[PDB]
């Protein structure tokens, strides 16, 4: 009934700010950790427990840790408005950044900070009675996110063992780029994430920019918009643990239904009613329109075209005023479509969830208020095209050792590049073999 | 040199009449040209009911 | 994350005075040393460049070195000069004589120990030390000899830190001194081994910026040193203010230098525009990007159109969208694709900082690694070869004690630097 | 029940403004998409459903898209009085016009805009349960109307298949003209329109100018008058789907009764009680008088003389207070006349329809108020004369390749002119052959 | 859909100054740049000609080029001169000397890079670029040479846009310069290859307009430039206001030019009438059509009565019925059938616009493609042949560097243009 959140580096902490703003506003906790007198009268409830724990005086404090090697973002949290919400021990900051070097985070600098992080997570996990997983937020393009995320996931995976770990990861977009060394860091990160993660959700900033231009009418978006959309997605996936519903979905059921083979755990994510107030008042939004919307590539938050592959499993979460018979009719209509294809070894391709709590509206937000929404996470062979493009960029730079001397200076053998590149090549071959159209009877 | 705060406020006041600032603001949806009312439950049709 | 500055020689000391004026203004420090600023954001990172003395005063972490005290007495006598710590002024009693060998071997070794004592006293007091910053000219006498000597000593004592240099180098169009080629060649030989990153500026480019872009009727050395102080204060902005995509000197080095010898960069600052024109054109990211890549706005004589960019970095200050920044950098890379090295999939790094410089809504500083810098070194090598064949003024240097073999070694090393840049310009992927 | 309207180019959008003004005023929808009077239980109506869908708040929105390559006309719709009626996605605009080149619209510019139109039509067709056709309005004299109308009809015909497509088309008048290159565009349009349309109604501006000068008392007419007349005709034809009546006529019955052979689908249209308010109160307007009126050439909206051909089928629409016995007496009297002739293979030449809703009067309109009206669409061999004059103008201009270099530069080669001219020559021979009397019964 | 204007030479700069006064008046922009209009219809298309400057102001999209700054100082001193962007004024330091070769080869190649830099910076700022509009004289020195050089460079860089020129041809009765035939012939050679549509205006036809129609006792160049500015501002009206039958520059080109070399047109504007007569007769489409086809109202020496119309276009401004326009164009084609080309079935295109010019109830601008154009070229060709056979002043041009074969090529090409018009005038069915 409980989940612990770990935020790493700049993208992970900034997305965390939007997530905790949303979870506070959805439950009704004030920025100072208190809860108004009228929310706590007449009835006694426990739904906050998934994300907050209360002290004996009734203050709420959240179940999260913030990890960074540079102080600036955590110092912004320490001096901002939510200063009193977080426990000060949870906000951990080092002296200097990993400077876009995976080697600096993993070998040289993260090795000093990792034991404090493990001590905080242990002190939190001992004060729990139904921990049901870890949520991790990080970007694989930067040095500290890749290196310290890998080292911390390895240590967590040995100490806690079988417990599930779900990651939300921002991968380098196919043509917008911010730093030169992104391919090396992304390959080396992906090598560690293969062994130590149960489900990995892939995000690309170029898709969220396209979605914000096409559906909403925003010509000049900034990171706060993207982070609020990611927060809505995380709230949709975790709503099944916190509110009443017709068909609940426990976090272990996602892992049981979505992963066919132990390496095939990378999933695509999309969200349906991203809409502005002027369009929202011109249209009805019944179940069948949003179900048809989630399968169009204009709705996805990752830059991939699912028409170039085959689906293996889809998990559809409906929240708000929806009745199961329309979900069944919608899924049967989607199944009828000819441009949507499932692998022939997966005949029963769908998992459904239905929750009664509608999505919350944030005062400065840009989404409209709507009675229902659906969020989808799905496993498809199309993801193999993203890795092939990362491998092409790695091959171009590595053929001449373009920047390797930094990595070798900070403690890494040149051999580790070839090992990671061969492991990701094997992942590409796994997606080629698993997606085989048919096997011969002879 | 900046002529203080009143000049800056009037300068920003004279800016928004530009079409670019109207249809292309920073990190916002462009404003509506007529009033809209958000219903209590939100946008979209309510689900139809049936007898028990 | 604090930087220690060293200013050497007349050019370095003069640029430094303007730099400390610009930095004191941005953080609201009165020339008496009292804080008089108007936002908490100014105080929260003041440690990066200033140390705190008792009461209200703040003191700047800088060492002043010169061989004749005339310039140092001028800087101490200037309007902000009092802020500097008295014990930090080190001077001798006779000039460099415009001779590299004198500045490096005779009076250099005499004073150098007291400078290292002051620099070590300042460094070991810091809780975490970031790189050093040094300003000097390569064409002079005391600037070249003690700057490269001190750089060598600090590189021996702090090899894990960052080494950054700002350097002014002689142009053939307007020379002030006859023996500039010898001093320049020996200094470039020292820098390519010792430095981690070296920035180069031509006085001819600053005169062309002032006359053509700013249309100043009578620019003065204070203006040239103000433009340089603007770029110097801009590169470090992400160390001391919040932002949407933080950056650091080490992150700049890791993204810009592909191979350890290729660490020479060009500089530019974008919102340069005359007071008459300012009413006619608003600032925007496309306008800043267009000025930023215009060779008119670059502080070296070599033009980018004769070479190709290996890597470049742009640091933006101000409130702006990341989508517009990313697509502008992509559009510039796609439309002029022949000028970008093809075996690197993305050559430009961007960074965004929330706090602009006072009086500007937005600003960007541009750092570029381009092979056209080889033409500047080649021009200096030509003048050296013309002078060396005839032993034109060598007896002064030999009288200080140098062997002629140093001159052939320094020429060979500079020629190899030019060869290394030229080979990557003219190459195929294969 | 449902019908979708597609408006292309300038003539089609401007005629659309008059059509939607009339359909709103006939149903009672306010310009902002509302409904006056009561909404409680006790009464319940559905006639709007053919053209409007309602949102959950009760606002109505219409089943139309407005397509243009130049922004001016759609921006006039966006800033006009009906701003709140249309959904903003329906009003689609490009950057630059097709410059009177069919080749520029079909090959260069329409290829980028066509996919948004198909996405809008798909989203409309998904919100239907008994779609029974597309109505298309365009002119074949201009570049975007010809090129994009042809390309869109081809794509619609492949995607939707059997569904009927009815076009209202304005041909270049035989002596009034607006641009020099009209013959080339009309021939090239007609080549595509022959294969991909089920019934085509033909209009000429010179006829509507003559009708408005002689019958109405307007000395100086302008396009708003013509557009209001066209709106009345389309409203008369579609009234059979929306209101109660004695003899209904479904859109499939038009195609079954009016088209004898699959290529012979071009029809003439006329309207009877076009009369001014001052004349209307001096005269009775009985069924037999208006039935005699529809066959006079002064009533037609196409510049052709039916005495030079033979009728194959006639469809007569009566709306208002009419009794079937009066319709039968009228049709028998028309049948008696000697200057009206039918082909001998069509003995039962007439189809009748009777609807109770009288024609609506528009506040700023110029038509009088009348208790009954009749509208006729008929198929006749006389239409072959209309094509022959366009072909003669084409032959005169094409003899010197007069403007061909523009078309060849934008992508249309030269053989396509000869191909289209031979196809229209074959259509003329089809109208010559079908009208030839049978030589003998054995 | 925005146009970029370039004004070259004295005639071009003065006509441009009057044009920007007329356009600023029609959209209600004060000479300070502030919007002061009185209907939203004025603001909604202001982007077509203006770029936006800071705090309310608008700046006009024009580049000014000249070889001696006298004209530039005169236009800057004018009443609307302040609106122009200072960086857009380009001038040299020595005159064209009335020599085409000097203007094209010596000072042209010296300045040309800076004008293309300004045109590209302005062009790349547009969201979607429509054609360019250029004003210059063909008889001058910098106007002809630098105008045709710039036309060639913009046609190389933007071959998919529209290229439009307005040109004041040399008069047969009163020359201001002796070497006019050479400059005119070389310029026509450049225009027939590079241009998409060129309008030609004499100074004698405008004087006859002033004396007969307006009965002015003492006309001045301000009146001549006002007559030119009215038609120039009128051709683009359908780009920037609503109307019942829209039209566009590309649509005009597609309807008027049957074959690519026949793209030279005459211009006229109809409601010219003296202030004394105006009280006795109201404006109407028959009256406008009668003035519109009267040869007294055409601004080219050649008279329509000596040729035949291939095509013509009329753009009407004002609230009027389309029936009156169609029936007027039919009646004029039927009654004067011998002057209309018999193979084209309808020679007149019509267009209707809702917004008239201020102070007139209705107006029409007329564009005509007439075979009388041959006469103007014939006169010059004749004057060229008399001068060239005797080598009358050729040593100046050869001293600048021109080869004589260029002169023989330009003469042959102009003679072929005259032949092509003469051939289409006398064509037949057979
Ligand atoms: N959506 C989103 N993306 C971000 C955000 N911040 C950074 N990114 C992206 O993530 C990548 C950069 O990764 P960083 O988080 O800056 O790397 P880091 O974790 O700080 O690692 P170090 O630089 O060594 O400190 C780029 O692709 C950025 O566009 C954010 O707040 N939201
Ligand atoms: N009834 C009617 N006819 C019109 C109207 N506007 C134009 N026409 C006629 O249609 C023909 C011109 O076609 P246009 O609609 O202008 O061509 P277009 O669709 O705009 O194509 P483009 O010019 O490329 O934009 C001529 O015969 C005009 O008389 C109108 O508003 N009503
Ligand atoms: N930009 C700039 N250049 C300077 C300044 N002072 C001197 N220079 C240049 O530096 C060179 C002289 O070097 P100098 O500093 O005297 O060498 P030193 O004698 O070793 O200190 C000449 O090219 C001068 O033009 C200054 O304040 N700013
Ligand atoms: N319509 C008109 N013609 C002019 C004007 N100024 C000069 N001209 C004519 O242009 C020719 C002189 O060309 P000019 O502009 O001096 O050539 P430039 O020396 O290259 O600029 C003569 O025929 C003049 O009559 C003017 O303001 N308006
Ligand atoms: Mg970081
Ligand atoms: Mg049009």
């Amino acid at each position: 009934r409980e989940a612990i959140c770990i935020h790493i580096g700049q993208a992970g902490c900034q997305v965390g700010n939007a997530c905790w703003e949303l979870f506070c506003l959805e439950h009704g906790i004030q920025p100072d950790g208190a809860m108004p007198s009228d929310k706590t009268i007449g009835v006694e409830d426990d739904a906050f427990n998934t994300f907050f724990s209360e002290t004996g005086a009734g203050k709420h404090v959240p179940r999260a840790v913030f990890l960074d090697l540079e102080p600036t973002v955590v110092d912004e949290v320490r001096t901002g408005t939510y200063r009193q919400l977080f426990h000060p021990e949870q906000l951990i900051s080092g002296k200097e950044d990993a400077a876009n070097n995976y080697a600096r985070g993993h070998y040289t600098i993260g090795k000093e900070i990792v034991d404090l992080c493990l001590d905080r997570i242990r002190k939190l996990a001992d004060n729990c009675t139904g921990l049901q997983g870890f949520l991790v937020y990080h970007a694989v393009g930067g040095g500290t996110g890749s290196g310290l995320g890998a080292l911390l996931l390895e240590r967590l995976s040995v100490d806690y063992g079988k417990k599930s770990k779900l990651g939300y990861t921002v991968y380098p977009s196919p043509q917008v780029s911010t730093a030169v060394v992104e391919p090396y860091n992304s390959v080396l990160s992906t090598h560690s994430l293969l062994e130590h993660t149960d489900v990995a959700a892939m995000l690309d900033n170029e898709a969220i920019y396209d979605l914000t231009r096409r559906n909403l009418d925003i010509e000049r978006p900034t990171y706060t918009n993207l982070n609020r959309l990611i927060g809505q997605v995380v709230s949709s996936l975790t709503a099944s643990l916190r509110f009443d519903g017709a068909l609940n979905v426990d976090l272990t059921e996602f892992q049981t239904n979505l992963v066919p083979y132990p390496r095939i755990h990378f999933v695509l994510t999309s969200y349906a009613p991203v809409i502005s107030a002027e369009k929202a008042y011109h249209e009805q939004l019944s179940v069948s329109e949003i179900s048809n919307a989630v399968f169009e590539p204009a709705s996805m938050m990752t830059k991939c075209d699912p028409r170039h592959g085959k689906y293996m499993a889809c998990c559809l979460m409906y929240r708000g005023d929806v009745v199961p018979k329309d979900v069944n009719a919608a899924v049967a209509t989607i199944k009828t479509k000819r441009t949507i294809q499932f692998v022939d070894w997966s005949p029963t391709g769908f998992k459904c969830g239905i929750n009664y709590q509608p999505p919350t509206v944030v005062p400065g937000g840009d989404l409209a208020k709507v009675q229902r929404a659906v969020c989808m996470i799905a496993n498809s062979t199309a993801i193999a095209e993203v890795f092939a493009r990362i491998d092409h960029k790695f091959d171009l730079m590595y053929s001449k050792r373009a920047f390797v001397h930094w990595y070798v200076g900070e403690g890494m053998e040149e051999g580790e590049f070839s090992e990671a590149r061969e492991d990701l090549a094997a992942l590409e071959k796994d997606y080629e073999e698993v997606g085989a159209e048919s096997a011969d009877m002879d | 040199e900046t002529g203080g705060r009143m000049m800056a406020l009037m300068e920003q006041q004279l800016e928004r009449a530009y079409l670019s600032n109207v249809r292309r603001p920073l990190g916002k949806v462009p404003a509506a040209m007529y009033d809209v009312q958000v219903p209590h439950s939100g946008f979209g049709i309510p689900s139809e009911k049936s007898e028990s | 994350r604090e930087i220690v500055c060293v200013q050497a020689g007349q050019c370095g000391n003069q640029i430094g005075s303007k730099f400390w004026e610009v930095i004191s203004d941005e953080h609201g420090v009165d020339p008496t040393g009292t804080y008089q600023g108007d936002s908490d954001l100014q105080l929260e990172r003041i440690n990066v460049y200033f140390d705190e003395a008792t009461g209200g005063r703040y003191v700047p972490r800088s060492v002043l070195i010169d061989l004749e005290p005339g310039t140092m007495d001028s800087v101490r006598a200037g309007p902000y000069g009092q802020i500097f710590r008295p014990d930090n002024f080190i001077f001798g009693q006779s000039g460099a004589g415009n001779n590299w060998a004198k500045g490096h071997y005779t009076e250099g070794a005499e004073l150098i120990d007291s400078v290292l004592d002051v620099c070590c006293k300042e460094a070991e007091s810091c809780d975490c030390l970031q790189g050093f910053q040094i300003c000097h000219s390569l064409g002079g006498g005391t600037g070249s000899g003690m700057g490269t000597l001190l750089i060598s000593k600090l590189r021996e004592q702090y090899p894990d830190r960052i080494m950054m240099t700002f350097s002014i180098i002689p142009s053939p169009k307007v020379s002030d001194t006859v023996v500039e080629p010898y001093n320049t060649t020996l200094s470039v030989h020292q820098l390519v081994e010792n430095s981690d990153e070296s920035m180069c500026i031509d006085n001819e480019a600053l005169y062309d910026i002032c006359f053509r872009t700013l249309k100043l009727t009578t620019p003065t050395f204070g203006d040239l040193n103000h433009l340089v102080s603007a770029v110097v204060s801009g590169v470090t902005c992400c160390l001391r203010f919040p932002g949407q995509l933080n950056s650091d000197l080490r992150k700049l080095a890791v993204n810009l230098v592909p191979f350890p010898r290729l660490h020479f960069f060009m500089m530019g600052f974008a919102p340069l525009t005359s007071r008459g024109s300012q009413q006619y054109r608003g600032l925007s990211v496309p306008e800043l990007t267009q000025q930023m890549f215009d060779a008119k706005n670059m502080m070296q004589a070599a033009d980018p159109r004769h070479g190709r960019y290996l890597t470049a970095s742009a640091l933006f200050r101000g409130r702006m969208s990341t989508k517009e920044v990313d697509e502008q950098m992509l559009n510039v890379q796609n439309k002029n694709s022949s000028y970008f090295i093809e075996w690197i999939p993305n050559n430009i790094k961007s960074s965004v900082c929330d706090i602009p410089p006072k009086g500007l809504k937005m600003a960007v500083t541009f750092i570029g690694n381009n092979t056209c810098i080889q033409e500047m070194f080649r021009r200096v090598g030509e003048q050296f070869t013309l002078m060396f064949r005839r032993k034109a003024f060598l007896h002064w240097y030999t009288g200080e004690g140098m062997d002629e073999m140093e001159f052939t070694e320094a020429e060979s090393n500079m020629n190899d630097l030019v060869s290394e840049y030229q080979q990557y310009q003219d190459a195929t992927i294969e």
